[PDB]
């Protein structure tokens, strides 16, 4: 009944930027973590940036504050600003929400990817 | 020896009122028993009792018996009784006229106050020879022996009213469907807390510090399923604690016990979980494995400070005539406490995990509509602390107005009450272990 829709991807050089949407449709709980995941070929799933809907942030430690996370309340939407963009961060990138309407477990609601490339 | 019809339905009538023993015990005052009260010796040597025993039954016990053995000694009870009655000018009048089953309760009667005490119920014994019944009936229900011992004298007095076993008919069905309606009980907080265990133990994505907490209060719910709950179910269904002085007070200690853990593990959880939803990044940077852990122990440490601690210094204690009646009789194992103790470990058990896990889930829900300008997070809150305080304030509220007015709470619905939070621990699986890894785990432990 709610369903994660994400945009920005695509390719461009080192040192490029981006700028990714995630639209969350339908209404869900108001305490909750937005965030952004990536995995490329070979390596596995890892986080890259989360935020709470009260507005604390975590970022990787591949991000010496290249990405910025942030949401716009008032709207399920959270954007994550790729700047200084090296090679090493070619994968699809994946939006997540922790969802927390059961206050005892996690539920997840996955979006299914946007690729990005980034060339040298 | 020789046994009857008749002799064996005043074996199975004081089999209810007094229970049997297949093994020698201890009476009030420490002298070795067997059977259904038979006095084995005054003298303090278990090898004198069984020289004894094994001279009355014909055979080396050892200090076991059968139950026929049992009767053989009943028997020669019930003859000493008889022959000391008809020696006695105020109760020989009225045995001679009696049929069999009212003779019965005559001789219950002497055997719970003794010769010299039913003799002394001169009018309505009058009123038994010239067989006025109901007259006799409602002459007893005014007596002293009435108001001590309500249930037995009800038992005994329907017994004379109608010349009928109904009384004693009622009273093996009345137990008999406690037994199958708490055996069910009994198997649903073992159950469901078995499954939480393992499914946590052989899934590898359910190993999350909330679900390390989790599996400690389904730990605590299930030492109560296999310990405290079916020992508590014997009470109930024989009215007598029948395992002895020793076990009684390690019984009552393994049942705060339990139920200190298991409410301290909900207030635990309780807090946990809003640590983890309203800052959820500093949660994880707070809390280790180690910590995790630490704190579990610290709630089984606290729970062994209230419940092995003072209950085996005897610092429970009260001081009255039912108090001490208590603790000298072995069949008794009523937690009979003084009010300090009554007060401290309600405080400690129940009150602060209370209006600790009152207060977190209430700062959950008002910073939730601080965002939203839903309620399937309402309805959680509203059962998980709706069915908490239903199962167990009904019993600490009697609890601590007992512990100053002890009057006002009968020890019915004091049992009752606190049978509702035995139910707890059958709640408590089916409250916090529904996630989708849950969920989707038990049917695979099942199929
Ligand atoms: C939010 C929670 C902690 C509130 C519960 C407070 C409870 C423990 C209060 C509410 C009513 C109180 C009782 C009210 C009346 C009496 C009779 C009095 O002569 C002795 C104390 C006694 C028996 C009180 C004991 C404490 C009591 C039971
Ligand atoms: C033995 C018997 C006889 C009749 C009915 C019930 C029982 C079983 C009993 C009362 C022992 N259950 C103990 C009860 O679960 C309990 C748990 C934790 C506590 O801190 C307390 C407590 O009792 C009151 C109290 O002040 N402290
Ligand atoms: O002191 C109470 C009462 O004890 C005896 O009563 C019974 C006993 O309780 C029964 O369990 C049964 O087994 O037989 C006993 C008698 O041997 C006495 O009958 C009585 O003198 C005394 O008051
Ligand atoms: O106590 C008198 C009052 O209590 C009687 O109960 C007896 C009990 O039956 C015996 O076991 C005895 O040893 O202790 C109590 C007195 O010591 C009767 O229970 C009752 O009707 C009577 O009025
Ligand atoms: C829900 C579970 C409730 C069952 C509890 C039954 C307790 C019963 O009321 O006890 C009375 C007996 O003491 C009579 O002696
Ligand atoms: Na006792």
């Amino acid at each position: 009944q709610v369903q994660l829709q994400e945009s920005g991807g695509g390719l461009v050089q080192a040192g490029g930027s981006l700028r990714l949407s995630c639209a969350a449709s339908g209404s869900i709980f108001a305490l909750n973590i937005m965030g952004w995941y990536r995995q490329a070929p070979g390596k596995q799933r890892e986080l890259v940036a989360a935020i709470h809907s009260g507005g604390t942030t975590n970022y990787a430690n591949s991000v010496k504050g290249r990405f910025t996370i942030s949401r716009d309340n008032a709207a399920n939407t959270v954007y994550l600003q790729m700047n200084s963009l090296k090679p090493e961060d070619t994968a699809v990138y994946y939006c997540n929400v922790k969802d927390f309407g059961a206050i005892i477990y996690d539920y997840d609601y996955w979006g299914q990817g946007t690729q990005v490339t980034v060339s040298s | 020896d020789y046994k009857d019809d008749d002799d064996a339905n005043i074996f199975e009538m004081l089999r209810i009122d007094e229970g049997l023993r297949l093994k020698i015990y201890k009476d009030t005052e420490g002298y070795y028993t067997i059977g259904i009260g038979h006095l084995l010796t005054k003298s303090p040597s278990l090898n004198a009792a069984k020289s004894e025993l094994d001279k009355a039954i014909g055979r080396n016990t050892n200090g076991v018996i059968t139950k026929d053995e049992a009767e053989k000694l009943f028997n020669q009870d019930v003859d000493a009784a008889v022959r000391g009655i008809l020696r006695n000018a105020k109760l020989k009048p009225v045995y001679d006229s009696l049929d069999a089953v009212r003779r019965a309760a005559l001789i219950n009667m002497v055997f719970q106050m003794g010769e010299t005490g039913v003799a002394g119920f001169t009018n309505s014994l009058r009123m038994l020879q010239q067989k006025r019944w109901d007259e006799a009936a409602v002459n007893l229900a005014k007596s002293r022996w009435y108001n001590q011992t309500p249930n037995r004298a009800k038992r005994v007095i329907t017994t004379f009213r109608t010349g009928t076993w109904d009384a004693y008919a009622a009273s093996q069905q009345w137990t008999a469907g406690m037994g199958l309606l708490m055996a069910l009980i009994v198997l649903l907080i073992v159950a469901g807390n078995v499954l939480v265990i393992v499914a946590i133990a052989k899934t590898p994505r359910l190993q999350t510090l909330t679900n390390l907490f989790i599996m400690s209060l389904a730990s605590a719910d299930l030492v109560m399923g296999l310990l405290v709950v079916p020992f508590g179910a014997t009470i109930v269904v024989w009215g007598r604690w029948e395992y002895g002085s020793f076990f009684c007070e390690l019984w009552t200690s393994v049942d705060v016990l339990c139920v200190t853990a298991s409410i301290e593990t909900l207030c635990v959880i309780a807090l946990d979980r809003y640590l983890a939803i309203t800052s959820p990044f500093r949660y994880q940077s707070l809390l280790t494995r180690a910590r995790a852990r630490g704190l579990v122990c610290t709630v089984w440490a606290i729970s062994a400070l209230v419940s092995f601690l003072p209950i085996l210094m005897h610092w429970w204690r009260a001081e009255s005539d039912e108090a001490r009646r208590c603790y000298n009789d072995p069949k008794c194992c009523d937690f009979v406490t003084n009010r300090a103790y009554a007060i401290a470990s309600s405080v400690v058990s129940f009150y602060v995990p209370l209006c600790i896990m009152a207060f977190v889930y209430l700062r959950v829900f008002r910073e939730a509509q601080k965002q939203v300008k839903e309620q399937k997070a309402l309805k959680t809150l509203g059962i998980i602390m709706g069915v908490f305080t239903l199962c167990w304030l009904p019993f600490f509220l009697a609890n601590v107005v007992k512990a100053f007015h002890r009057e006002l709470v009968p020890d019915r619905l004091f049992v009752f009450f606190n049978w509702l939070g035995y139910a707890n621990s059958a709640f408590n699986p089916i409250i916090y272990c529904r996630s989708p890894d849950f969920r989707k785990a038990f049917q695979g432990l099942l199929c």
